């Protein structure tokens, strides 16, 4: 079977990039340079505290 | 003084050293204290601990500062640390050697180490002189692209420090948890980095030292420094002569 998919085509507004201003409380679509793909971060322990920037 | 002996002194004993202190200290910690965990990831050999040797306090220098030479921010001590304390014992050629001092005896036979330090500073003026000193420590300060703008005592007031008021004549204790770019430091010049260079310890002259105009008054005052290691772990047993020490480089 190859049924047709006639559902109307939605609008969409092209833009070159994401928000340049936003720093918090959001996600950021990006092309990461990892072998892995996924939400991944560098490991930590007590040897390395949390960020001290408060 | 109200008793036959002057008063009750207070005693701080570690290993076979005992340090008397008559006043309230001034303390600070260079960063948050923790228990090392990733250091086990670096070495498959058991880390050796020598608590009877290394926990012991050790007299390091005496630096003399005079009335005629106290600027604002004249540096009494500017040293790569622990490098200067551990390599303090030099032969005739100013080549250090880890063999004499019993705290430093395990630096001789190992390659890498890790440990926390506590530096304690002592000034014994009489009552009628007044001054003020700041002793601060900058983690790996010598490798910093502007290390020579941070020597002003206005910059030291920000990094972890203690203050020694000469009018009150207090003690001061600066705890320094081990922090570094790698889980261990090198003990000698190997694999051709300087050995045991974790930071820079400063002693500046926050308020210049002042005395009375009388002729017999002391125009000088001494500053003494004691250091001790805490969680010292050594790894990588080798021969004592397999690597060499060369005379240290000084800071500008």
């Amino acid at each position: 079977d190859n049924p047709p998919d006639p559902t109307p085509a939605k609008f969409f507004v092209p833009i070159p990039s994401h928000s340049w201003a936003h720093g918090t409380n959001t996600s950021e679509p990006t092309n990461t340079l990892r072998l892995d793909g996924g939400v991944v971060g560098v490991g930590r322990s007590d040897d390395i505290g949390t960020s001290d920037t408060a | 003084m109200d008793r036959p002996e002057g008063s009750e002194e207070r005693t701080v004993q570690t290993s076979n050293v005992v340090l008397g202190e008559t006043n309230i200290e001034s303390q600070d910690i260079a960063s948050k204290e923790y228990s090392p965990t990733w250091d086990r990831l670096a070495s498959s050999e058991v880390s050796d601990e020598y608590p009877m040797l290394t926990d012991r306090w050790l007299f390091w220098k005496s630096v003399k500062w005079e009335v005629n030479d106290s600027a604002f921010g004249k540096m009494l001590v500017q040293e790569k640390f622990p490098q200067s304390w551990v390599q303090m014992d030099v032969n005739v050629n100013n080549i250090p050697r880890y063999t004499n001092i019993p705290n430093f005896i395990p630096f001789n036979i190992h390659q890498y180490m890790r440990a926390d330090f506590e530096v304690k500073i002592y000034v014994n003026p009489n009552d009628f002189v007044s001054g003020w000193l700041i002793m601060a420590f900058l983690y790996q300060g010598s490798e910093m692209f502007d290390y020579k703008l941070r020597r002003n005592p206005a910059a030291l007031m920000q990094m972890p420090h203690v203050l020694v008021n000469v009018g009150a004549a207090n003690e001061a204790t600066l705890k320094i948890p081990y922090r570094y770019v790698r889980p261990f430091m090198r003990c000698k010049d190997i694999l051709r980095t300087e050995p045991l260079n974790m930071g820079v310890l400063f002693v500046e002259v926050l308020i210049p030292f002042r005395t009375s105009a009388a002729s017999s008054a002391p125009k000088s005052l001494d500053v003494s420094l004691f250091v001790k290691m805490t969680n010292a772990k050594f790894t990588g047993m080798v021969d004592g002569s397999i690597a060499l020490l060369s005379k240290p480089i000084a800071l500008p």
